[PDB]
């Protein structure tokens, strides 16, 4: 029969552990490096663009930093094809929720659905998880600036600074060394592009190499602002804080 | 129909409901509550079908508790209000719709102000400073257009109310049996016993 | 791998022989039909003493008429219970009157094999065999007092007094000894008390083992700790007289 | 379309994929729960793998199924968000029909009748998680703690504990909880429930939560301050030796 | 490697489906059984081993009817050619609803070898273990048919397979030589009895029981009818005069 | 529009005694102002001593009485040929009846 | 060899056989042994009980089916039940629908081709108990021998379970005496039960070990057990 | 991890076994098969062996009528073949009934051959172990030769061969056009086009034939129709009067 | 019969590498060179038509394919995979947008269609990858010319430049030599014929190259008159005479 074939992606080892969940989170921590550091005034999201070209078209080009809301952002390390596929569902239910309540979903809620279905690939299904870590960047008027993480076992936890993907040994530390509870988005712009710039597995740190979005509440104004920033955008604030 | 009427004032939202209910050519019960409490700062009144009138009200009531106990938050009267719309926009274009009108009057915490919503069984939400259903509506819109205030204390929004209940005392067919009387606001809900003679 | 339902070359259903030994580890369960009654008795075996023992609930009413005892993976007996239950209740609903002993027991006993991955036959709906056995005992007016053994065979045997669990091979010996057509109700009340504490591996009192019975007058009734402590007491000093 | 049969009997008459489940209760970190005369206390332990967490978002332990229940776990996080959720749904649905709130054992029996479902459906796997359900039945001041397991057997406990080093902290808690005296106060049971924590905790102020219920929907969890001064008060015992 | 020949639809390297041979061992094991082909019809016959005493004679008969002119016999698994006749009956009613006319025998002929193909395409069934030998008198003259379990078939003027296929073959292909105008329906009953009671000789350990059928258009009006009485004992002897 | 109700008239009568019971009635079936049969059964036997009539439409009465005498036969396979007491055939034949609550076998039926 | 090919019904072996039928078969053997005998007028079900315990009761082997038929199992009485519970359907049907009692022969048809059906899916199994049909239909007294592998075969005396094999050489016998006990029920079932102690090596048939049916011309299918086969002990 | 030559999954070379498996069950039946076009027609020659003499001739074909104006030669065992011959048959039937005109010979290749490409990625299907050549004289394009195999992989050709001896008679085939510089056979007769085809089928095996040796059917416009023993004889007989 | 493969076929080994996928780009590595290369003013699509007979008509087996009048798709790998790609890709431009939308969709939006379909084929129950990788190249009224990359994973990609297949790693090599940011649609056709030689080892000319662009709206192309706002097609396929012509000027 077909039994014979059967990976049985969702069975626990002697130990305890969810094979294909543990090798997935294997194959994560070969993409490129995503930080999340979030401060008093908003939130930062840096990633590393892993395998760049010359003729790589990097204007049109998005692989790590996707919008789900007017207020809520992720950083995407893993399987692209499969980040898409999530992100599209989280898309929906965030209208879901607005179109019921009237009101944005608040971050939590987004987050712990996704989580949810990830967790769904791990207990039933036959088939194999998403190969994808998420960090969400997001604001909401009950916790105000928020950051979560989630992985391929469905679980998550939220973070004042977090890093998936690869070293992200080695970024946490750095990050658990110079992050401040009363951090500016400014300084958190500035640790991200530090931290990266230390964790690199390429020979330095260029802005064709990276993503960058900051969730910001623009004083002049009174609502939340988000900033995908543009290549150039990148090479200026890659000048300025010290790398050039 | 039954008697339901809202009325928004400076601090508070207060709904009237009369007591009766009548089955054919029988009043079965003179002290009928026709409301459900959705979350502590937030009240749903009802009339319509029936069956239909408290199935529906429970069901509502039973998922803003579910979702007060998930997220441990309670959620605001226009959230909630917009969430009974959907449930009766759905309703509606179903195999047997609810037949029911519903008045929500809730205190929303976060901006400290009162708030009433009028929703009929097609989903047709409005924000209203005084509501009725029914033909309630037809005598209670004119005395209210009249005599309302948004700056009316709590107290002169039962006063308000008396006057309501006796016009439909007066002009009304049916003998629905007197109101009961309920008060939202920032403390949650509360029951006007004495309004028998208020 | 292989089936669930897959025949070893003995003519024997691997599941249903493997779910056998999960019940030979449960704890003891016996039972003893009289003239007038059948007694259950089971040995509750908490596995802490931090563990409220009132709260091991073994032996369980399906109907007035009817109680059973079980032994192996507990757990999987509760939807058993349910079906038996749901059951008897249908039954009455439909004829107006108690469902017999054999009739409820073979229900509960069509459940046994509706397990696999997709048999040809109708749609079993179940991954493995269920991992306990039941002692079904009762009352009907065509047959009086009985006693079943419920397996997840689908096979079920009446016995006059039946042991099942960790000490049924040497339980069941003893009952064979013991057992007589004419016992009285007390007389297999202290006979399950004596066969119990000499299977368990705790000293048996009424807080580790549990006695019940069915009779026609007042039906399926769960003795209280205190009802059983004397009859344990009963138990040591006839013990000790010879 | 998925159904094939995962959780099988083995020739030693065992089901390895519920006893897997088990040890990934084992790795979960430690939770415990003890009964007072007046009140239940659930203590669960943080881990320390990774510290920069945000506290005040981060899912905590215990979790409110109703305003008068409580659920703690060990085990996989993931697996025990699907639990909370179907038993507060439950909770409701009880509410909606019966007109009264569900009792401690009734909610505990339907978790674990969950959780048996899942040892014996084709194309799923049984949970990763242990539980400890406590609370108060409706109108009842009778305190209620309840256990349970991937297999879905479940059973009501004087005090318990679930996890990592359960074994240790057991034995702690079987020769020093008198059922003839249970802690009286609602003090003298968090001091038992944390004294019972720090035998494996090894000096954690902030990685010890501690959950108090009380009857008639009266739950409170405790701040990082005032669990901070039973360990103080306890560090003395000790060295008052 | 090995192990092509544990799954159904599986090839292996030189193209083969051993699940189908393995079914064709089934049939080579199985009890033989014949097709003659006459000028107006075909006749069917079928060695019925004798196990003992207690066997009822002439009551466990094993050649079918499908509608009311096709016959149909098989060697092999016996509860596999039921279930084949099974669906062939249901086949040529279908056939019938909705086009009035009974069954074509080649029509009929592709309906059985499409449905036993069918079984050779997937790893969740099994081939059948039959080889059977059918046909019969439709619009334009007799038709005789031998299926395999691979679902090939082919237009035969005489069909044996079985124990003793080999000196049934031998002898069917005397009388083809020997009979190039054709032989009569009368003749292929006589004809058919001999060539099973020389078949059994690969058997002869056994009793056995002889039984006969035939479709003829002058001699059964184009119906399928089993040859019974003088007729069947008449075919008895001529075979009992030349075994000798 | 099809009609699936008719009318076979007739009338049965139904007396109960100390120790016996009797069902009677006429062998008369008819469709509007003719005669069907002047001779048609309509009190059957169903075993375990009970006795049975559905009266009315005729399509409807034979129907309910042919799966009763079948609910009879199945009782006594289930649970070990145990007899069928009246008091649980009455029963019986209430969830058969019910059974059809929204398309009812339009009879008047006396056991 | 065999173990590479024996994991299921929808598996060939190289030599053509299918193991897990043959090891359904084997199911049958380890059963408690039962005759089946017929004459012209009558035919009887003659079944060996096996108990458990000497606390335990005689496990019943002998199914009705309806009032013209009836069986008797060795193997799998659960497989046993579903089977004989078909065959109740089977037998219903035919008078419900065609006011018609269903022919005994083709009660092993539809037996037969049921049987087929978990032999060549996959995730089925095949039926692991044999069956001895006996029935007065039409065309007078039948006796049934329904094999786990789809083949049925209608014979005037057999035996099926362990030791079967005493009983059935004694039948061959015997064939030319039985077959001609027409017109008493009570010597064919004395022939049945003198068939069947030829199978014993145990214990001898006793009061609540003995299982006996019949049915006939004008005898509707009946079980005796118990104090109603003292006479034939 | 062997499994991959069980199943149509890629080993780790990024092969298909049981696809390469399926085309060496092409060669099963040791029949070669070929076809040319005319200046308005399309002819299909296939081998045909008859070995036992207990078979009727008759019914031994290879060449499917798929249409009345599509034919389709097999190269492979019969049961696929009558499996692809049906569903080519029903493909071609609802394709008239739902696009109101004749589907086209290439669009009929197309389909058979998604069909057998889904084979190739889906596991519980299996690939057929059959070559098809799709012949006609299509209303747009004229006459077409267009074949598929079990990879999903299909193309028109000028003229092809298939068989075990395919590159003996494809290499015979080029050699003819490269002298000729034509992509067809410039014949105005169907019956000249069969005896070129079966000249060559000669040259290539370097083997005789009688009229029951061969297979032929002929595509023209608006209708497909397969020769008779005596058609191929007295196209025998031609092609004698010239050797 | 019915699908009992519910599973999936591509699963996570110990290392956390895909297999399937990883396969599926083996596969691609053993196919023929194509390439893509982008200008100011259009993109050409480039690939080898390797005539797998001498008596095959390579005309009736185009490599490059129309998906949308304004989107071209070329393939390296499975040509039967591709194809069955190509169907599906025509038929998601209709359904989840032009039915939607009254117009086709933007290149990037239907290459995130054409990634989803692949990437299924990479997590549903009993299949196996795509075994292809495809460079389509488009042009939409709000993003001007694009040209992308989908691999079997469903990750796609933007490139001003790039080739797949056989000779990818030589190809891209000589076109980050020859690429600017300046270049003209002609000038990224002779660049195109430049690079493809390099891969051909045969014949070399019309007949054996496939080549078409994203250029030019072709009103000539569009087949009727009288919608000012109809312009026609922005995708041409050069015919066999155009690609001799441009071959003169290598």
């Amino acid at each position: 029969g077909s039994r014979r074939y059967d990976s049985r992606t969702t069975i626990f080892s002697p130990e305890g552990r969810l094979y294909q969940v543990e090798y997935a989170l294997e194959s994560i921590s070969h993409a490129g490096t995503a930080i999340g550091i979030m401060a008093s005034d908003g939130i930062v999201l840096a990633a590393e663009r892993k395998v760049t070209s010359t003729l790589l078209e990097q204007d049109t080009s998005t692989e790590k930093l996707y919008k789900l809301n007017d207020k809520i952002a992720v950083a995407v390390a893993g399987l692209t094809a499969d980040a898409e596929i999530l992100i599209n569902t989280a898309r929906i239910h965030a209208q879901n929720y607005l179109k019921t309540y009237n009101e944005d979903i608040p971050v939590e809620i987004l987050v712990r659905r996704l989580s949810d279905i990830k967790q769904g690939y791990t207990q039933h299904g036959g088939l194999r998880p998403f190969g994808v870590s998420f960090i969400y960047a997001g604001y909401d008027d009950r916790y105000g600036y928020q950051l979560y993480t989630s992985n391929p076992s469905g679980n998550y936890t939220g973070w004042k600074a977090i890093s998936v993907g690869a070293n992200t040994s080695a970024a946490q530390t750095l990050l658990q060394m110079d992050y401040k509870d009363d951090m500016k988005v400014d300084d958190a712009i500035e640790l991200a592009l530090k931290t990266l710039s230390k964790t690199t597995d390429s020979s330095a740190l260029t802005y064709d190499r990276l993503e960058f979005a900051t969730i910001r509440k623009g004083a002049n104004d009174g609502e939340v602002y988000q900033k995908i920033f543009k290549p150039q955008e990148i090479k200026d604030i890659l000048v300025k804080t010290g790398i050039t | 129909m039954d008697i339901i009427l809202g009325i928004r004032v400076q601090d508070s939202v207060i709904l009237a409901s009369s007591k009766a209910v009548t089955r054919g050519i029988s009043v079965l019960k003179d002290s009928d509550d026709k409301t459900r409490q959705l979350s502590p700062h937030t009240l749903m009144s009802f009339a319509g079908e029936a069956g239909d009138t408290v199935q529906f009200a429970e069901y509502i009531q039973a998922n803003i508790q579910l979702y007060s106990i998930r997220e441990d938050y309670e959620l605001s009267p226009q959230a909630v209000s917009s969430f009974v719309r959907q449930e009766l926009a759905k309703s509606i274009r179903s195999r047997r719709p609810y037949q029911v009108n519903v008045l929500i009057g809730g205190y929303d915490k976060k901006k400290n102000k009162p708030e009433l919503y009028q929703i009929d069984y097609l989903g047709t939400k409005v924000e209203l400073p005084y509501g009725a259903h029914g033909y309630s509506g037809f005598y209670t819109f004119s005395l209210l257009d009249h005599h309302y205030r948004p700056d009316m204390t709590t107290e002169e929004g039962l006063d308000l109310l008396k006057l309501c209940v006796q016009e439909l005392e007066k002009r009304m067919p049916m003998d629905f049996k007197g109101v009961i009387v309920k008060i939202v606001d920032k403390d949650g809900i509360r029951q006007v016993d004495d309004f028998q003679a208020q | 791998d292989r089936g669930v339902s897959t025949f070893s070359p003995e003519g024997r259903l691997f599941q249903v022989e493997y779910s056998l030994e999960a019940i030979k580890l449960g704890s003891t369960a016996i039972g003893i039909a009289t003239k007038e009654g059948v007694v259950l008795g089971v040995e509750k075996r908490a596995t802490s003493p931090l563990l409220e023992s009132d709260s091991i609930e073994k032996i369980v009413e399906i109907d007035r008429h009817i109680g059973c005892a079980m032994s192996g993976l507990t757990a999987d007996a509760r939807s058993m219970i349910e079906h038996a239950r749901t059951a008897a209740v249908t039954h009455n609903l439909y004829y107006d009157e108690d469902i017999n002993v054999e009739s409820l027991t073979q229900s509960v006993c069509d459940l046994a094999l509706r397990f696999g991955e997709g048999a040809s036959g109708e749609e079993r709906l179940m991954s493995r065999p269920f991992g306990v056995a039941l002692l079904i005992a009762g009352h009907d007016a065509d047959d009086g007092y009985q006693l079943f053994h419920a397996e997840p065979s689908g096979t079920f045997y009446r016995y006059n007094a039946k042991a099942i669990g960790s000490g049924s091979e040497g339980a069941q010996a003893e009952l064979l000894n013991e057992w007589h057509s004419s016992l009285t109700l007390k007389e297999a009340e202290l006979l399950v008390l004596k066969i119990l504490k000499q299977v368990m591996e705790e000293k048996l009192d009424e807080n580790n083992a549990q006695l019940s019975c069915i009779t026609k007058q007042d039906g399926f009734k769960i003795y209280d700790n205190e009802k059983t402590a004397e009859l344990i007491k009963e138990l040591k000093e006839k013990e000790a007289a010879e | 379309g998925y159904d094939r049969a995962l959780s099988i009997f083995s020739p030693d008459g065992h089901i390895f994929q519920v006893e897997y489940a088990l040890e990934a209760v084992k790795r979960g970190t430690c939770a415990v729960g003890v009964k007072g005369k007046n009140c239940v206390v659930l203590g669960c332990e943080r881990r320390s793998t990774l510290k920069l967490q945000d506290t005040r978002i981060t899912p905590s332990k215990v979790s409110k199924i109703d305003s008068h229940v409580v659920l703690s776990f060990s085990g996989l996080n993931a697996d025990s968000r699907i639990l909370i959720e179907k038993a507060r749904v439950e909770a409701q649905s009880h509410r909606l029909t019966l007109e009264d709130p569900v009792t401690v054992e009734y909610l505990t029996r339907y978790v674990a009748g969950v959780q048996q479902r899942y040892t014996q459906s084709g194309g799923v796997r049984p949970f990763g998680v242990s539980t400890l359900i406590a609370g108060f039945d409706p109108r009842d001041d009778e305190p209620k703690l309840y256990q349970t397991e991937p297999s879905g057997i479940y059973s009501s406990w004087s005090a318990q504990t679930i996890g990592r080093n359960s074994k240790t902290v057991r034995e702690f808690l079987e020769k020093n909880y008198d059922r003839k005296e249970p802690p009286a106060t609602v003090e003298e049971c968090v001091k038992l429930t944390v004294r019972s924590l720090l035998e494996v905790v090894q000096t954690g102020a902030k990685n010890i939560e501690i959950t108090v219920v009380k009857p008639d929907s009266d739950i409170v969890a405790l701040s990082s301050e005032e669990i901070n001064q039973y360990v103080t008060q306890i560090e003395q015992e000790k060295q008052e030796q | 490697g090995t192990g092509y020949d544990l799954s159904n639809s599986v090839f292996s390297p030189d193209g083969r489906n051993f699940q189908v041979e393995y079914a064709v061992k089934a049939v080579e094991n199985g009890t033989t059984s014949i097709g003659i082909k006459c000028n107006d019809g075909v006749v069917f016959a079928v060695e019925k081993l004798i196990t003992s005493k207690l066997l009822v004679p002439q009551k466990n008969v094993k050649i079918q009817v499908v509608d009311r002119h096709i016959g149909c016999v098989y060697s092999g698994l016996i509860p596999d050619g039921r279930h084949l006749v099974n669906r062939g009956r249901e086949e040529a009613a279908s056939f019938k609803k909705l086009y009035k006319t009974p069954i074509p025998i080649p029509a009929f002929a592709d309906r059985l070898g499409q449905y036993v193909q069918a079984h050779t395409l997937y790893n969740s069934v099994r081939p059948f273990g039959v080889s059977t030998i059918f046909g019969g008198v439709d619009k334009n003259g007799a038709h005789l048919y031998m299926l395999e379990p691979s679902g090939s078939y082919w237009g035969y003027k005489g069909a044996a397979t079985g124990k003793g296929r080999q000196s049934a073959k031998a002898e069917l292909e005397k009388l083809v030589d020997h009979h190039p105008e054709g032989l009569s329906a009368r003749e292929a009953v006589k004809q058919a009895a001999k060539i099973i009671y020389l078949a059994h000789e690969d058997n002869k350990e056994k009793d056995f029981e002889l039984e006969i059928s035939w479709c003829s258009l002058s001699e059964t009006n184009g119906l399928h009818k089993f040859v019974k009485g003088d007729l069947l004992q008449e075919a008895i002897d001529f075979a009992q005069k030349e075994i000798n | 529009q099809f009609n699936p109700y008719g009318d076979n008239g007739g009338t049965i009568l139904g007396i109960a005694g100390e120790d016996f019971a009797v069902l009677a009635g006429d062998t008369r079936n008819i469709t509007d102002y003719s005669i069907n049969s002047r001779y048609e059964p309509k009190v059957f036997d169903c075993g375990d001593n009970i006795v049975m009539s559905a009266n009315g439409f005729a399509a409807d009465g034979d129907a309910l009485v042919k799966r009763f005498k079948n609910s009879v036969k199945w009782y006594h396979f289930d649970h070990n040929d145990k007899k069928l007491s009246i008091n649980s055939a009455a029963r019986n034949i209430q969830h058969l009846l019910y059974g059809k609550r929204f398309f009812p076998y339009y009879v008047h039926t006396i056991i | 060899f065999r173990n590479n090919y024996d994991g299921d019904t929808v598996t060939f072996s190289p030599t053509g056989r299918l193991f897990q039928v043959e090891y359904a078969l084997e199911a049958i053997k380890q059963g408690s042994v039962t005759v089946g005998l017929r004459s012209n007028t009558h035919a009887v079900l003659v079944a060996l009980k096996r108990n458990a315990d000497e606390l335990s009761s005689y496990q019943k082997k002998i199914i009705k089916c309806d009032e013209h038929m009836g069986l008797s199992l060795a193997g799998l009485a659960p497989d046993a039940r579903v089977l004989s519970n078909y065959l109740r359907q089977q037998c219903n049907y035919s008078s419900l629908v065609f006011n018609r009692k269903l022919a005994v022969e083709r009660a092993g048809h539809l037996l037969c081709d049921k049987a087929q059906k978990n032999t060549q899916s996959y995730g089925g199994r095949p039926y692991g108990v044999g069956l001895l049909i006996i029935g007065y239909d039409k065309s007078g007294a039948h006796l049934l021998e329904f094999q786990p592998s789809g083949n049925v075969t209608e014979l005037y005396g057999t035996a099926i379970g362990a030791r079967s094999q005493g009983a059935k050489t004694y039948l061959e016998r015997t064939l030319d005496t039985f077959i001609k006990i027409d017109g008493n029920p009570d010597e064919l079932i004395k022939a049945g039960v003198e068939a069947i102690s030829q199978s014993l090596r145990d214990e001898s048939l006793t009061v609540d070990n003995l299982s006996i049916a019949i049915v006939g011309k004008d005898t509707p299918f009946t079980i005796y057990d118990g104090e109603a086969v003292a006479k034939y002990i | 991890a062997g499994y991959d030559r069980h199943i149509t999954i890629f080993s780790p070379e990024g092969r298909l076994y049981q696809v390469e498996y399926a085309f060496k069950a092409t060669n099963q039946t040791n029949i070669n098969s070929l076809a040319v076009r005319g200046k308005d027609c399309t002819v299909v020659i296939s081998q045909k062996k008859v070995p036992d003499k207990l078979l009727d001739p008759t019914t031994v074909s290879y060449i499917f009528c798929i249409s009345r104006t599509i034919g389709m030669v097999v190269n492979g065992p019969i049961p696929d073949a009558r499996n692809a011959a049906l569903r080519a048959k029903a493909e071609a039937a609802e394709f008239r009934y739902k696009y109101g005109y004749d589907m086209p010979c290439d669009v009929l290749a197309k389909r058979m051959a998604n069909l057998s490409q889904i084979y190739t990625q889906r596991a519980y299907m299996r690939p057929l172990g059959v070559i098809l050549t799709f012949v006609s004289v299509d209303e747009e394009l004229g006459p077409s030769i267009y074949k598929t195999d079990p990879a999903g992989y299909y193309v028109g050709y000028k003229a092809t061969a298939t068989g075990p001896k395919q590159q003996e008679i494809t290499t015979n085939l080029e050699n003819h056009f490269k002298k000729s510089k034509i992509d067809h056979i410039n014949e105005e007769s169907w019956e000249k086009v069969v005896e070129f085809a079966i000249t060559h089928m000669i040259d290539a095996l370097g083997t005789e034939f009688s009229k029951n040796d061969l297979e032929v059917g002929v595509a023209t416009k608006d209708k497909f129709f397969t020769l008779s023993a005596e058609n191929i004889e007295e196209r025998l007989v031609a092609i004698a009067e010239q050797d | 019969m019915t699908d009992r493969y519910s599973f999936s076929l591509t699963t996570f080994s110990p290392s956390g590498k895909l297999g399937q996928i990883d396969y599926a780009l083996t596969a691609v590595k053993q196919g023929v060179t194509s390439l893509g290369i982008k200008a100011t003013n259009g993109v050409v699509i480039a690939t080898e038509k390797k005539s797998s007979s001498p008596l095959a008509m390579s005309e009736t087996l185009s490599k490059v394919s129309l998906l949308t009048p304004d989107i071209g798709a070329v393939y390296s790998g499975m040509g039967p995979d591709y194809r069955v790609l190509v169907d599906k890709s025509r038929k998601v431009a209709h359904t989840s947008y032009k039915r939607i939308y009254g117009e086709y969709p933007p290149t990037k939006l239907l290459v995130s269609e054409v990634a989803k379909i692949m990437q299924e084929a990479t997590q549903s129950g009993g299949v196996r990858p795509f075994g292809v990788s495809l460079l389509i190249a488009g042009h939409d009224e709000f993003n001007g010319f694009s040209l992308y990359q989908v691999d079997p994973s469903g990750s796609y990609f933007p490139w001003k430049a790039t080739a797949i297949g056989k000779g990818s790693v030589a190809a891209k090599t000589f076109l980050e030599k020859r690429w600017n940011d300046e270049l003209e649609l002609e000038d990224a056709i002779h660049i195109a014929l430049l690079t493809l030689k390099e891969s051909v080892e045969g014949e070399f000319n019309g007949d054996t190259i496939e080549l078409a662009i994203i250029g030019d709206e072709n009103p000539d192309l569009l087949g009727y008159t009288g919608i000012p706002t109809d312009k026609g097609p922005r995708f041409r396929k050069l015919t066999s005479q155009e690609i001799n012509d441009r071959l003169e000027a290598l």
